[PDB]
RNA sequence: GGUGAAAUUCUUGGAUUUAUUGAAGACUAACUACUGCGAAAGCAUUUGCCAAGGACGUUUUCAUUAAUCAAGAACGAAAGUUAGGGGAUCGAAGAUGAUCAGAUACCGUCGUAGUCUUAACCAUAAACUAUGCCGACUAGGGAUCGGGUGGUGUUUUUUUAAUGACCCACUCGGCACCUUACGAGAAAUCAAAGUCUUUGGGUUCUGGGGGGAGUAUGGUCGCAAGGCUGAAACUUAAAGGAAUU
């Protein structure tokens, strides 16, 4: 259900005589028998575990937290990374560049996986046929085959109905907009064929 | 067209020097005639003041000013105001320009513009970006009229203009650096240093633009201001 | 007629034909 | 003998799902299914697994990289990024 | 025992700008140029209208208590002009024969290293 | 001139007219003769030991010195490289391009420099299988080449 | 250079391949001079190290893989390290 | 039929250079095709320099002069009288 | 704000302008030249790495291994195409402002594709020096680029050694240039476009009046746009080149 390789990395216990087993994301250039240093005063090598506070600027990232003590809140896809910005001394916080384009203040203490997620370009092959897209599915979720709303009866959707296929009614939705006409574009700012810069 | 504009509101008188108050400037003990000048300021209020408002703010003014002669004229010296004291806001150093006309009059043609820059923390923690400029010379009874290099003197020099600024500037702070570009001392260590290369002309630093300010450290700027 | 324009017109004539060509072929 | 002219390794899809979907998972899968070498010992016997996985079968160490590369160009300048980065901090 | 600013003289085409700073540059004062004195929209740039411009810069600054101002003449810059206006050289002779004593003039038209693009086409403006 | 370039300078040695040279020399033939040997002994080309005998020795050159070129004085002592020494320099020059493209694959100046080294190679085998230097069945390998410099 | 070096010594001295053959000769003590590409396991490169120091001989560190250190012997296959048993007319054991 | 030994201007053994934009026109022109003029005239205008100086703080002694280098298209630099035609004699002269 | 003049458009919601910064992409002025390199296209910030190349110096080596090229192969400006990243200026289309009898043209303001880069295609140009490559000879003059040689030459560090940078003389390879016209050409002009009716150094390609026509068809390459090869029927007595008035 996820494109993204897994790697078990196991630590020891600083109280107990036991050994401790955890699941990470495995990023590119990771390889078994890799010895991983995760912690505060560790190196800037790919694999590492240290906070977003005690890294130069630059610096490309994964798995990045939320909130201090979250285990991994962002970067947690398939070739995805997060890019360091810049760090502020006073009131410590770090701001991060996501993969989606957002800009983002964390807070210093967010621990991080140096690297890149493994399984990078992932998306970059069509499925072909429907077979591959059916095995990749019922490994997720019941979301396929989909049915379109313009081809059903209208008491099944509110876009079905009449003697064509048409919609009717717009297709964006407003935000404020109860259970049961959400079905389209919700909060649509704008539509169309996307041309020119994205002014993100 | 004072009778052209159709829509002057769209939505739909005192005169504001009343409530202005000047401030005299100063400057660096590094400059002798500190006697920078009167900047206007919005009235200390309640609800953002006249500090605050004043607090961020860089002067521009010229090295002969500063130094009473006049063969600094060329070089102007920046000034960031950072720190008051009812009525005389102090500066500090912030960057050095050379001036358009200078610039635009040692560059010529028929000549070999030789240029080089430095990232260099200061003792002080002042990370600076330094430049330095340098123009091959015609020597004397030479007849041929271009003066060229052979861009591997240029490289020469270049490596040794830049690590004459950096044994320079590392190993110094920022007020003994302000102290030493004045005298032009370093473009006598570079003519001293590239002179066995190529001649070399119009030997001059051209920038000392800042790029990073350490802790505000108002102990350092009351020394500054004795 | 320029020599560019003169070529234009004789390569969209030239479409033509092969649209024309590809309805029976 | 050249069987297949441009084809290729797809010819499993036959006259199927276009040419130029044809062309890009022929690219991909020459790639997905090309044997690569362990840096590790040196011999070509690096092998695709699963997705992302990398597992060789005389030195059997796997390793995590893309989909269908066994290093993508982008992880290998983000590599040497973070190289260059921890070379300048830790001098 | 003389305050000083800058005059800040832009000089361009169709229009001419005296704006009266002080030292530091954030205080502003009589920013009138020179497209409120001529009604003409030819004439803007004129070196006619920079003189009557520049008239009441001096004046205000004056009033205001500035009795001496450096100058910085500048022109459009960027990748249009690079040249001074037609009227900007007029505009410092009007308040320097105003009373107010000048000093210190220098360019700072904004040169470029090769930025962007000039608009025009690689044919020209061809009129 | 300049079979694979543009060039047209010219720069060669001028040998003297005296074949029979220095006079001023007075060691003998054998002495010579085993210092050649002893050179190639370790791994010098022909070139190179030509080279050392005329800057180090009073040697200026090896023909009239000795009965016999450098080349042929291996060749009779048992010190003779199994491929010409001109080809061995080719191919180890080959192998240095492919080397440096098979990391930076975007260098087409490499790709035409390569194309012109390759077909050097080729003439200069054609005339050495012509000359029976080598084997008839001898061939420019790409994979090969590397062992073939050693 | 040290390409050129290792190929004399191939040419005229006395030389062993492989790693067990190495160790065997650091037994003896019949060696000089190991040569070890970068490519070698860690653990037997650390091995081939104290074998070196408690024989008294020299390490030499080839910045290839067993390819590279293959090819610059002189040979097809892959080599992880190489023992000079004799360094024969060239000068690799006295230089570098 | 030819006019000139330099086809276009001063290029031979080169084949290509960067364009250059001219001042007037915008018109996108090979540098050294390109006419160049310098000018180094003065900031203030013709004269005008005693007005200066009696309003003048410090001993005068700025006289700053504007540098430019001015590169004209062969249609602009024609209009505007820059460079002007010649006889063919005329036209062999440097 | 802009134009010859105007207008679209932006301006009490502060336009334009000034001052302190930040982000994004593009680019490599001035130095920049009858200057350099590269087979051509082409290449201008600094530093590091990788391999490559011309010239020069050589009493080093091989030895005729060479020159030109059907077929065939590599590179091949811009524009264009495929799939990502990027997308600030300029900007095929398009939307408006005008001018004009008409203006979906020139001018003004916006603006998509594109302009940048990654991987794979496209094989075109006034891709021109409209002048194929190799070799030999032939009127003089100066400047300049790279290397080399000589002159107690000048300057430079420690006045004075070296080296470096300059002056003079010479040499080899260059980008080229000035004056003449033995000689050539229809002339314009040419140090080759000369050494061709006193016709012969080696080799490749192309053209046989102007249109039709680089069109039609047949092959071939390409995702397409298009590239390579490539006619005929029919029509005309003229087109075309250099100069003179």
């Amino acid at each position: 259900g996820r494109g993204a390789p897994l790697a078990k990395v196991v630590f020891r216990d600083p109280y107990k005589y036991r050994l401790r087993e955890e699941i990470f994301i495995a990023n590119e250039g990771v390889h078994t028998g890799q010895f991983i240093y995760a912690g505060k005063k560790a190196s800037l090598n790919v694999g590492n575990v240290l906070p977003l506070g005690s890294v130069p600027e630059g610096t490309i990232v994964s798995n990045v937290e939320e909130k201090p003590g979250d285990r991994g809140a962002l970067a947690r896809a398939s070739g995805n990374y997060v890019i360091i910005i810049g760090h502020n001394p006073d009131e410590n916080k770090t701001r991060v560049r996501l993969p989606s384009g957002a800009k983002k203040v964390i807070s210093s203490d967010a621990r991080g996986v140096i690297g890149v997620i493994a399984g990078g370009g992932r998306v970059d092959k069509p499925l072909l046929k429907a077979g591959r897209a059916f095995h990749k599915y019922r490994l997720k979720r019941n979301s396929w085959p989909k049915t379109r709303g313009v081809a059903m009866n209208p008491v099944d959707h509110p876009h079905g109905g009449g003697n064509h296929q048409h919609i009717g009614k717009a297709s964006t939705i407003s935000r404020g907009a109860v259970s049961g006409q959400k079905a389209g574009l919700i909060a649509a700012r704008r539509t169309g064929l996307l041309r020119g810069s994205q002014k993100t | 067209a004072v009778g052209k504009n159709k829509r002057l509101s769209k939505g739909k008188v005192v005169d504001p020097f009343t409530r202005k108050e000047w401030f005299d400037i100063k400057a660096p003990s590094t400059f002798e005639n500190r006697n920078v000048g009167k900047t206007l300021v919005n009235k200390s209020t309640g609800l953002k003041s006249a500090s605050d408002a004043l607090k961020g703010r860089v002067v521009e003014v010229c090295l002969a000013d500063l130094q009473g002669s006049e063969d600094h004229s060329f070089r102007k010296i920046k000034l960031r105001v950072d720190e008051v004291q009812g009525k005389n806001l102090l500066t500090n150093f912030h960057g050095m320009d050379f001036t358009t006309d200078k610039l635009r009059s040692m560059v010529r043609k028929w000549q070999t513009l030789i240029e080089a820059n430095v990232t260099v923390k200061t003792s002080d923690d002042y990370v600076l970006r330094i430049f330095a400029i340098a123009f091959t010379r015609k020597q004397a009874n030479q007849v041929k009229r271009h003066s060229y290099a052979q861009s591997s003197h240029i490289r020469a020099i270049r490596k040794v203009i830049s690590e004459i600024l950096t044994k320079e500037v590392q190993g110094s702070t920022l007020a003994q650096l302000t102290s030493k570009l004045i005298p032009e001392v370093i473009n006598k260590e570079i003519e001293n240093a590239t002179k066995d290369i190529f001649p070399l002309q119009n030997i001059h630093v051209r920038k000392v633009k800042l790029l990073k300010q350490p802790k505000f450290d108002v102990g350092a700027l009351m020394a500054l201001h004795g | 007629m320029r020599a560019k324009w003169r070529k234009k017109r004789t390569r969209r004539l030239k479409r033509k034909r092969r649209k024309v060509r590809a309805r029976s072929k | 003998a050249k069987r297949t002219k441009k084809v290729g390794i797809t010819g499993k899809y036959g006259v199927r799902y276009g040419s130029s979907l044809r062309r890009q998972v022929k690219k991909l899968e020459i790639q997905q299914h090309a044997r690569y070498d362990c840096s590790f010992c040196g011999k070509k016997t690096v092998k695709r697994g699963a997705a992302g996985i990398w597992t060789c079968s005389c030195c059997k160490k796997t390793v995590a990289g893309g989909a269908y590369t066994v290093s993508t160009a982008a992880a290998a300048t983000v590599r040497s990024t973070i190289r260059r980065l921890r070379e300048m901090v830790e001098a | 025992s003389q305050v000083f600013g800058v005059a800040r003289i832009y000089a361009s085409f169709n229009d001419t700008f005296v704006h009266v700073t002080d030292l530091s540059g954030k205080e502003t004062i009589a920013r009138v140029t020179g497209g409120m004195k001529v009604k003409a929209d030819r004439d803007e740039s004129s070196p006619y209208a920079a003189m009557l411009a520049a008239q009441d810069v001096a004046a205000k600054c004056k009033e205001v208590g500035i009795t001496a101002v450096h100058v910085k003449i500048r022109a459009t810059g960027g990748t249009r002009t690079k040249t001074p206006g037609p009227g900007g050289q007029a505009a410092l002779r009007a308040l320097a024969r105003s009373g107010l004593r000048i000093g210190r003039i220098e360019d700072v038209t904004p040169v470029p290293s090769d930025s962007t693009r000039k608009k025009g086409g690689r044919r020209g403006r061809r009129l | 001139g300049r079979m694979h370039s543009a060039g047209k300078g010219i720069s060669s040695s001028a040998i003297p007219y005296s074949r029979n040279a220095p006079a001023w020399f007075k060691l003998s033939s054998e002495s010579v003769i085993e210092q050649i040997v002893k050179y190639a002994r370790k791994g010098l080309t022909p070139s190179q030991i030509g080279v050392l005998l005329r800057d180090a020795h009073g040697v200026t050159q090896a023909r009239v010195i000795t009965g016999n070129k450098i080349m042929r004085i291996l060749k009779s002592n048992g010190l003779a490289p199994e491929i010409p020494e001109d080809l061995y320099y080719l191919i180890k020059k080959a192998v240095s391009v492919r080397k440096h493209l098979e990391r930076n694959r975007k260098d087409k100046d490499a790709k035409f420099r390569l194309i012109l080294i390759e077909s050097r190679i080729h003439r200069l085998a054609r005339y050495y299988r012509t000359v029976a230097v080598l084997p008839p069945n001898w061939k420019y390998e790409s994979a090969t080449a590397s062992a073939l410099v050693n | 250079s040290i390409n050129q070096k290792l190929a004399l010594v191939i040419k005229s001295g006395k030389y062993t391949l492989g790693y067990k053959s190495t160790v065997k000769s650091l037994r003896q003590g019949k060696s000089k001079l190991i040569i070890i590409a970068a490519n070698t396991p860690v653990l037997r490169k650390s091995e081939l190290e104290y074998y070196a120091m408690l024989s008294k001989t020299k390490v030499y560190y080839f910045q290839g893989g067993n390819n590279e250190l293959g090819t610059a012997v002189g040979k097809l296959f892959r080599v992880g390290v190489v023992s000079i048993l004799e360094a024969g007319d060239s000068d690799i054991l006295t230089t570098l | 039929p030819k006019k000139r030994a330099s086809n276009g201007r001063n290029k031979k053994g080169r084949g290509h250079v960067k364009p250059v934009r001219c001042v007037n026109c915008s018109k996108s022109i090979p540098k050294d095709k390109a006419i160049k003029r310098m000018a180094i005239r003065n900031i203030v205008e013709a004269a005008a320099v005693r007005d200066l100086s009696e309003a003048s703080v410090y001993p005068e002694y700025a006289l700053p002069k504007t540098y430019n280098k001015l590169h004209y298209c062969v249609s602009c630099a024609i209009h505007a009288r820059i460079v002007r035609v010649r006889s063919r004699e005329d036209r062999k002269n440097r």
